[PDB]
């Protein structure tokens, strides 16, 4: 979280938290209810976000759903949207934690090696995530949509 | 380690569940106490040295412990003991900020009971040193934070006994 | 600053800033004008804060202004308030930076060794700082007084 | 390193001055552009790889540089070159967030001109690789941030020439 | 470690015996199969990644193992598991070249059973991952080498169970 | 080479070459003329090997020469065969050196990062190399074809 | 062996064997029967080689079999030939292994310290080994005599 | 470093040329002398200590160099000097096996002239120590190898002067 | 002791004692009876030394026995002389050992941290030790008084 | 570690006692034997190598121990064994100088019994190697020092059995 | 490093001379002042902190040096400066015990002038800090030792200027 | 010296000399005149000590002055006594320094490697040194003879 990150840096330098570290915990916790609302809205529309993300993805990259494509077929496509459902879930976790610790251990560290083995084209997974940003972001107020958007762009960043 | 918030995230992740109403209620119960945790940490940090001094004075020194034959005899061991005290205070402050005791297990209690048995360090006397720092802390931090700080000192002390 | 701290951690792990790190820069910068107002008020009353801090200090610890005291005499007292003026200045710097980097390099790292040489009683310097908190805090709104108070309690903490 | 804010603090500290009106105006001029810097960094970070790819395509590859006898011939050296490119992009993003070029001097430019002379690395070609990434960046980040991102790429490139 | 040849040398050295007819016959039995071992290693090495992919597909993924609550859930653990798989494949290829399993004991099996018990790593599931890679290997390497490659995969798997 | 590899291990342990190391230099150098003949034959048929490799490749993987394929088009295909010409050249170098030192520094260390940037599908480059093995190997005697084949399978291995 | 040496280097760099490493295993194993014949011949004449080595040694260095000599007397000479029998044995091991791993752990690492304690003149042990080379080499074909000779010269080298 | 063979490969690689007739002729000229290089190395290695002893005896000791005021006075410095001698012999043996002097530049000559100037080590005296070891080597290795060993000793000695 | 110090340096360099190390053990042990006499005299007058040290101390630094002084009061003074009794004891140990090993582990390593916690003014403890030197030294012959004096000045040195 | 003198100091320190008559008598009993300990150490040190040689000759070599199947077979293990012997001799010389066996426990005996069980090192044979070095030592050091040297060899040997 | 005694030994060793009358007279001139050097070192060591305090008070603080813009402004730099002062005092005490300035060159002066130029450290001000500590030292150590202590402070200060 | 050794340990632990270290400097310097007398006597009889050492040596070990001996002949014997003259000189240096620093750098570190090259039997050099002890020791009073003897036994020790 913001808490975990602050503390780990504190303990590693053998010290109490800084004024800065204390301030960010305070600003973070003040945004608690708002962050929880952002996760709720997106949890509430998960099936729509995934499905519409999946259409947006296959238009932009029809090659993955083609003869020599990693997601070619009905059940190679079913698993592909399931992976898109996984990442949206992790994005809701990140938003309520206020950093990526959880998102990272669960779904980016090791992701290159996993997908290389499965021979999944990584950059088109990054596209599927942009597609989810676009949908999710259209169900949130301007301010909340930006706050959510940072976590989408992080995942897009880590698959790189 | 984990805090209140990551405790919930990992409990749901293993079930692959999006956060639901019960989860969201727990996280609120943390956020709603957050500002008070911060203020309490700033009091403890800035009174650190005085808390140790008053806790040692009530529960350790002026005793056989500090006399020849005692475990906190010698400037070496007296220094090691109040060094330890600072660890406890500092980590309890982390646990209370995080709203989770998991850090007290991972980085403080694991193996410590036997480490103390192996060196001869008196366990019961160390617990009193913990529960004296709690007493001082609970005065300094006030109504807002007293119960919340207190529990992680109590976590520490039943971890040794 | 908050910027320096975030970046140094970024560069040291060979990476772009986290969503968390980006968020705190955003919350921090939003508090810019407020933090600048807090520094202005205190800069504007510096002479009062120091002087009234100095009275509050010598009542609470008359021994430092006594025969065998480090601050005994008119010019051993003049230098003592000048040191109190130094630390108030550093506190205004810290508040506008949103962390202690500047406060730390300028006036706590090495402070034990400096004052031990001069034979200045460190814990009574910590008291002089508490005394300044009390005065400064009475010239600020509740919210701004707390934000300022964290930086006073840090200095009090570091002299320990 | 220093940023906008610590640049001002250290400039006043050496004079032992409390921050005055002129100082406070400078800091405002930074804070007032802060939110825009953050948004721009998130665009650059998340398009990092594409910016390098498009910058190399316009300014480096399809050339004698990538052919035998060229400095970015061999997978080894091609990898080293786009590795470098990532450094530049990443640090320029730091400089732009900080609103101060001092980090580009301390951790990137110092000794780099001679390092490149010693290995044979073509300086003029590297500058074009910098000014191509700037071109791409300025499109992606938009009106808000274009000028501010651009300057630290220009700082980098006149640091080599 | 030891191979076929040093297994014999050390067995005679402890008796201080020059190599006799029985020894010389054993060494011949190794040398006479040597060229085939080399060809088999070149097939395994160059198909390494495909063998792991096909072995995981038949014996690990599309299952509760890869789902929340499963040990190869999370990209972290999925990566650790196929990392392990590569170790097994690679070392079995060493054992088969050497014509001796001693390296599989010294550098792979020693403590591994308990390491897996301590982390919670499912042993039976890992054995199936080993015996699936064997199945693939035995197709790729052909009549010449199938039995000889196979035994060191079987050595690995009865080493865990 | 075999020489470089033997020596580097010698110097690093501060010692003269072993009987083993001396033996392999001797066996290696005895195969000199043969290794030179293997390189000559393949150098002499380079244009045929590349072209027929390129046909074998695009049948087996038509997706790379398709709308969303890295090698789609006449000049995206021209560069692709040029890369196949590069690797055949490095394979002739390796065969005459008796190890990969040269092959490695020139065309595998950094190759993941290069091709990931260009977004070239690595495993289909590995296929292009298998295709070259098949052609080259049909222009060599059984014994020489095997000796050549080890170096082809190495490159196939390193792109992995 | 050649196998052990190749593999240890492979495992230490976390990789499969090189084309080079594979080639030397192949050339080595092809020489198997020949190497086994070289060991057999020498095993078959061990008593002659040792005895004639021992005469050649004491002519060239009569001082070791003299009043103040390490090998002075009938049973100080008996142990000396036994040591010569030891080293011939290790030489047969080395020849069939194709490197020194076994020869080294059994009889050179620690040999300085052993013989210094016993006060045995090391360089005259090296002479005893040259003497064995001369005898053994006269019972082998030109090609096999050279192959054997490398291992004799190694031991001579290591006692140095 | 590079040897005969990699010298040719890298000279062609920078031109992106497949090996042609001229290249193939050079490599043959190396391979055809290869067996002789190996035999020569085995003589040098196994006579290492005697070569140093005879080279020192003809060119260094029984002199002012070994007397008080001399650079190889003290057991410390005498040991350092014959230690150096062993380096030269050993590396020259590498250069001669490789059929390329590049290793003598990379790992022996670079900075050595100034290192010796800085310590006071007599250069001319060291060259004589090199050319005396060459003299001994040329006797021991025979007609086959004499000229080829000799050149890398001569490379070493004109590298210092 | 002198023994412990010599040996620890010996063992750490994996060697037998030097002529120097042997010489100092010999000179040290020759002074045994004398060193034992110096400790006896001081042990025999301990109560006088402490008490007269305590008067000499409070004249020179009356501030420690004053309202805001660490040793203010009858039982804050009783503990202060007890600490002076502790250090005289350690000084007798040091004199008979011929070095500080024992003095150091028992009463200087950690002493800054101990007294900082208790808020005891360290430099006035150093004065209490000088005061003991003055008294103890007046009960010893010139030669023995110097030998004792080195150990007093060490403690004075370590509290610094 | 501790010696005679620090043994007494620490025994009194834990009681917080100034040294009394009984203590002073003990220390005298050490000082009065001190010069003799030094002379004995100089004999042992300067005959170190000969003592090991004569002790091995009477108690280890010319036996099954040095033959194939024996633990001091191979130059490697023969070297390790007489290396050990040197440790024993050297440390016993420390213990005898200190007039305290505590160093033999702290730095030699602790875990050594099981270390030898784990490697297969024959304990009884090692004790004979210790008691043979004692025999030699007692001749070389003379009446003055014989009994005092001897005890720390006996300490070593009942520490293993 | 070298002291009085090893200065003489090495001066004769390079000539291979046994010590003669002139040498023996020099060594006597050292030994005869030895007891006084020891007493002086014990005064300096035990007054270390007070000497620095009085030297800083007469020659450094209450000045522009300690004010903003000054090199000993900031607790960081004030600490670094009196840290340096302690080095000087401590090493001068070594030089005076040894009766040789060689240690002041080897471990203190070498490169220090340029180090101070590179950081901006004021040289003239540092010399005054050295010559003030000398002044204090010469009072504390008395007639016996004053001149001998003084010279190594003067060695230090003409080493910077 | 004793000075160098004490100081180097002081500086390496960043500290002033210990009471122990100060004591040994004092005891050492008190023995100055005596140590200088011991060196003078031995310097004054150097030619006798060497010559009589050389006779004592060749009786005890006639093998070194025999056909296959390192010191065989008139000028191989002349150099041998010159080496004995070298070591006596170093022994006088050591005695006046009170430790081995000088003796060690000049004539034991590297001595194994030097003499192994020359093929000089090291243990018979150790005997030549014992022989010098015997002669030198007969020209010194009991007390001075022991003090000298430690340095002779050191050299004997280091050649081992
Ligand atoms: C007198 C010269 C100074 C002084 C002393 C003073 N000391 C205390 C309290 C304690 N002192 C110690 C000291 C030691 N413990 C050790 O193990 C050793 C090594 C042998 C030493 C030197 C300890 C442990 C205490 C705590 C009491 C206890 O024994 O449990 C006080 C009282 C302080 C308080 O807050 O109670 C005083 C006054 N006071 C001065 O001002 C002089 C400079
Ligand atoms: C064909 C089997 C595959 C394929 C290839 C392809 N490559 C490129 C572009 C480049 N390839 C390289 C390769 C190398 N440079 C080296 O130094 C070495 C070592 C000898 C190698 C192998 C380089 C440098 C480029 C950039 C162009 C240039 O030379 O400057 C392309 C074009 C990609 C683009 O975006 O322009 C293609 C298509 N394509 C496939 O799909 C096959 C898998």
């Amino acid at each position: 979280s913001v808490l975990t990150k602050a503390i780990v840096n504190a303990d590693a330098e053998a010290r109490y938290l800084s004024p800065g570290e204390l301030d960010r915990i305070k600003s973070f916790v003040a945004s608690g209810e708002r962050r929880l609302r952002i996760a709720q809205t997106l949890t509430e529309a998960r099936e729509r976000i995934v499905k519409q993300a999946g259409d947006q993805l296959f238009q932009i990259r029809p090659d993955v759903v083609s003869p020599g494509g990693n997601a070619y077929g009905e059940k190679m496509t079913a698993l592909c949207l399931r992976d898109l459902d996984y990442y949206l879930r992790l994005v809701t976790y990140g938003i309520v934690a206020g950093d990526v610790t959880p998102i990272e251990e669960i779904g980016i560290i090791g992701v290159k090696e996993m997908y290389n083995s499965l021979q999944t084209p990584i950059p088109a997974v990054a596209e599927g995530v942009r597609a989810m940003k676009n949908v999710a972001t259209s169900l949130l107020s301007g301010d909340d949509a930006a706050e959510a958007g940072f976590y989408f762009d992080y995942l897009v960043g880590a698959m790189q | 380690m984990q805090d209140a918030i990551t405790a919930v995230i990992n409990n749901y992740d293993v079930q692959g569940k999006y956060l639901d109403g019960a989860a969201l209620d727990k996280l609120k119960a943390y956020f709603t106490t957050g500002a008070v945790r911060v203020r309490a940490a700033a009091v403890i940090s800035s009174n650190a040295t005085t808390i140790i001094k008053e806790a040692a004075a009530k529960a350790l020194i002026y005793s056989d412990l500090t006399r020849p034959g005692g475990n906190m005899y010698t400037t070496r061991r007296y220094a090691a003991c109040i060094r330890d005290m600072d660890y406890f205070l500092r980590y309890a402050t982390y646990a209370m900020l995080a709203g989770d005791p998991s850090i007290l297990d991972e980085r403080v209690l694991n193996g410590l009971k036997e480490t103390y048995n192996s060196l001869g360090v008196p366990i019961a006397a160390t617990v009193g040193g913990i529960q004296a720092m709690k007493e001082v802390v609970g005065g300094l931090v006030g109504p807002d934070a007293a119960k919340e700080a207190s529990i992680y000192f109590d976590y520490l002390s039943s971890g040794l006994s």
